[PDB]
C-alpha cells in the first residue's frame, strides 16, 4: 500500500519523465539535488525515514516561474509547514518557499499516489503565464482530492499500488 | 582502490574497496559513511544486483567504477 523508493522512480519512467532524482529526508537530514530539481521542475521526497524506520511519508517539491518553489503535502498545509524551513535552506540563494494551501484529512495513506498525481497537475497550474492564486491551486487540489475519494478512490488506488509492489520488490 | 555510488537522490559516495572486498563489507563501508544500515541497501552494477556472500571481483568492478545505491525504503 506504500510506494518505495525504486517504486516512485519506475513510476515517472513508465510516464515518460525518464530517469528522475528524487529527494529524502533521512534521519533529519535532507539530501537535494537543486540542479535536477531546476531541470525536472519537481522532485518526489521522502520524509520520515531512517536508521529505525523504512516506512515514511512522500511531499513534492515543485520549482515555479522565476525563483518560486512550491511544497504540496498530502496531508495538508500545516503538514508542509513542518518541512518548509529545513527544504528552504536546500534551495538555491535567493528562492522562495511556499507551502500549498491544501486541505487535511485526505491522504488516507496513499502519499506516493497523490504525489505522482496531484502533484504534477499542482505543478503545470502554477507554471503557466496566466497561473490562478496559490490560494486556488491549495483548493482545486482539495476538492480534486476529495472528488477522487468520493469516486471509491481509496479502494482504486490501493489496488494500484498493491499492483505497482508486485510488479517490483 | 576507489569506486563511486549513485544514490536515486543525486548524491555521490566515493569508497575505498579491494577487489578481494565481499559485499557484505561494502555494505558496512556505506554504512560508516552515510549510516545507512545494510538491511537496506540494495547495491547495483552493470544491470545485476550484487549478492551477499560474493566479492567485488566477482562482478568485475575496476577501478573507478560506478555502482548504484537503491534503498530499501517506502512513503504513505
Amino acid at each position: 500500500v506504500e510506494l518505495t523508493q525504486e517504486g516512485m522512480h519506475a513510476i515517472f519512467a513508465r510516464m515518460g519523465y525518464g530517469d528522475i532524482t528524487s529527494g529524502s529526508i533521512y534521519n533529519g537530514v535532507p539530501t537535494i539535488d537543486t540542479g535536477a530539481l531546476n531541470r525536472q521542475g519537481f522532485m518526489p521526497v521522502l520524509t520520515g525515514v531512517g536508521p529505525h524506520r523504512d516506512s515514511g511519508h512522500w511531499i513534492m517539491l515543485i520549482k515555479g516561474p522565476g525563483n518560486q518553489y512550491y511544497l504540496f503535502d498530502p496531508l495538508g498545509k500545516t503538514s508542509g509547514e513542518g518541512y518548509q524551513n529545513i527544504l528552504a535552506a536546500q534551495l538555491p540563494m535567493g528562492s522562495t518557499l511556499s507551502v500549498i494551501p491544501n486541505g487535511s484529512g485526505l491522504n488516507m495513506g496513499l502519499a506516493g499516489y497523490w504525489v505522482a498525481s496531484a502533484g504534477l497537475r499542482a505543478h503545470q497550474a502554477l507554471n503557466q503565464h496566466n497561473p490562478p492564486t496559490l490560494l486556488n491551486v491549495g483548493q482545486t487540489i482539495t476538492n480534486e482530492m476529495r472528488n477522487e475519494l468520493d469516486h471509491d478512490g481509496y479502494r482504486k488506488i490501493t489496488g494500484w499500488l498493491r499492483a505497482v509492489a508486485d510488479e517490483f520488490p | 582502490m576507489q569506486i563511486f555510488v549513485k544514490t536515486l537522490t543525486g548524491k555521490t559516495i566515493t569508497l575505498e574497496v579491494e577487489p578481494s572486498d565481499t559485499i557484505e563489507n561494502v555494505k558496512a563501508k556505506i554504512q560508516d559513511k552515510e549510516g545507512i544500515p545494510p538491511d537496506q541497501q540494495r547495491l547495483i552494477f552493470a544491470g545485476k544486483q550484487l549478492e551477499d556472500g560474493r566479492t567485488l571481483s566477482d562482478y568485475n568492478i575496476q577501478k573507478e567504477s560506478t555502482l548504484h545505491l537503491v534503498l530499501r525504503l517506502r512513503g504513505g
